[PDB]
């Protein structure tokens, strides 16, 4: 591929060897490139730019040119929101391909569903060029799921169409009110507040029970087991996966019947079923070499027998995150930030 | 043998969620207003159709524009008894004819909700949309009633005929 040899140039031109270390601050967290990283904006900072320029160009562009940080985030707005728009509908039938077949097999599993809201697609739409926000959502939809174990209807759900109504509001501002426009921006620094006091560092409430790391880091068969472990029969399961550079979270609530099986990648989006079995059917495979081989592009590791191994696994205690005020001098919760508007009963300008 | 990719859009509560699972489970499922998008890969024949249902509530219309990749078919639902809104339906659907993405879409209209009694028939729709208009565009429309699949497969031929 083309777009994969340019998408890799382009992504080398970020990370430059004036400060080779994996140590040093990342061009992307910077507030000039945060600046930059916009739609509609290359066009006014970028000497050279032309909006009918292919992939290929506009990385040619990047890396030919002597640019600000700004400038340097004005054309990897433009460079992602094309090559997201050439990959995110191929990945996303794939994901729901992978749904349907397990869903579908043998016994239908009537009550399987699947919502798709891939991050990095709805990230560029709402203007927010830090590359990701796999954990604050992880950790969301963890506390989402305590929730709804507790009772709480479609709250998951919900934060997902929230960040389609934001990307909606925040790509196309004057069709929406002043307030929508402040909800938009809001929910989107509410991630960044979560990533700027990450609550596994908060030393004075514990967030979790355990961690599962290094030497009893677990497999995917591993986080199976522990997910449709019938021990646990009523009450919420609720784990964060952790790769070298991507976090995910998988899930059990409701009792008998009601129960119900779950995982959230940030990139796809969530999947549930009743059926345990399904379930495990669905992680195995969409981990799996033989089928999506999501461990290989998440690069995740890989233990003596060599089993593909998350960097780290943590059993959340899902009431005690709910209450986590990610800002001091804010009252808002983890659940607080659940609730957030996006629209509001305004007509449409 | 052949995948087509078919975006599928329209005002809110046209029945787009309905008629794509009505299509690939064979059932009648119990739809919310879709804030995001569902699709499904639904084989017909020799065609593997690839069908995205996107919300149509109109603060997320503007998203439309992000699903116009590689399509080859456009299926544009309308609740026909929505006499009310049927021109804003019009203006919507002529804004995704003016994209140069879209410029070799083939375009089935789906006038859904028959069944309902102040529907507007297929001819009265085909005007109201001003069908006759688009130069240089393979068209169909279909009456359909979602729920109990009366049209669609009509539809889905149609459209498969025109794809191969
Ligand atoms: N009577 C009747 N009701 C229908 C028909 N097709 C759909 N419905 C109903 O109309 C309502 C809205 O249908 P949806 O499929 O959710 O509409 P949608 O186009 O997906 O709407 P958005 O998700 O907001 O874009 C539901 O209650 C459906 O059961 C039909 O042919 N006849
Ligand atoms: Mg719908």
């Amino acid at each position: 591929m083309g777009l994969e040899k340019d998408f890799k140039r382009y992504g080398d031109a970020l990370k430059p060897d004036t400060s080779v270390p994996g140590k040093s601050k990342d061009i992307r967290t910077t507030k000039d490139f945060l600046n930059g990283y916009k739609n509609d904006h290359a066009k006014e900072i970028v000497d050279g730019f032309r909006s009918d320029m292919s992939i290929k160009q506009l990385v040619d562009l990047f890396v030919k040119g002597s640019w600000s940080a700004e400038q340097k985030g004005a054309l990897a707005w433009e460079i992602e929101s094309r090559a997201l728009k050439v990959t995110f509908q191929n990945k996303s039938e794939k994901y729901n391909r992978l749904f349907r077949e397990i869903a579908s097999a043998g016994v239908v599993d009537a009550k399987a569903t699947e919502q798709l809201a891939p991050q990095l697609m709805l990230l560029n739409l709402s203007n927010d060029g830090f590359g990701g926000r796999s954990d604050p959502l992880s950790k969301l939809v963890l506390v989402a799921k305590q929730l709804e174990n507790d009772g709480q209807v479609g709250v998951a759900r919900q934060l997902l169409e929230k960040m389609y109504s934001a990307a909606a509001v925040l790509s196309n501002p004057t069709l929406y009110s002043d307030s929508e426009n402040a909800n938009a921006s809001k929910l989107l620094s509410s991630l960044a507040a979560i990533h700027a006091k990450n609550p596994m560092h908060d030393t004075s409430m514990k967030v979790w029970q355990e961690k599962l790391e290094g030497k009893q880091a677990l497999t995917v068969n591993g986080v199976v087991e522990k997910i449709t472990d019938a021990s646990a029969n009523g009450k919420p399961v609720l784990l964060e996966l952790d790769a070298p550079g991507h976090a995910m979270a998988a899930w059990a609530k409701g009792s008998g019947d009601d129960r119900v099986y779950g995982f959230y990648d940030p990139n796809a989006g969530i999947v549930e079923f009743s059926s345990a079995e399904k379930f495990g059917d669905y992680l195995t495979r969409f981990f799996g070499k033989s089928d999506l081989n999501m461990a290989q592009s998440y690069k995740l590791g890989k233990n003596d027998a060599g089993e593909a191994i998350f960097n780290r696994v943590v059993v959340m205690d899902g009431n005690t995150l709910a209450s986590y005020k990610p800002t001091f001098g804010d009252k808002t919760t983890m659940q607080g930030i659940l609730d957030l508007p996006v629209f509001d009963a305004t007509p449409m300008k | 043998k052949k995948e087509m990719r078919i975006l599928m859009v329209g005002l809110d509560a046209a029945g787009k969620t309905t008629i794509l699972y009505k299509l690939k489970l064979g059932e009648i499922v119990t739809t919310i207003p879709t804030i995001g998008f569902n699709v499904e890969t639904v084989e017909y024949k020799n065609i593997s159709f690839t069908v995205w249902d996107v919300g149509g509530l109109d603060k997320i219309r503007p998203l439309w524009r992000h699903y116009f990749q590689n399509t080859q078919g456009l299926i544009f639902v309308v609740d026909s008894n929505d006499r009310e809104r049927v021109n804003e339906a019009r203006e919507e659907l002529m804004r995704m004819l003016a994209e140069d993405e879209l410029r070799d879409a083939v375009l089935l209209v789906f006038a859904n909700k028959q069944d309902l009694p102040n529907a507007m028939n297929a001819a009265e729709i085909t005007d109201k949309l001003g069908l006759h208009s688009l130069r240089h565009r393979n068209w169909y429309i279909q009456a359909t009633c979602a729920t109990s699949g009366d049209g669609l497969y009509e539809g889905l031929d149609w459209l498969a005929n025109q794809l191969e």
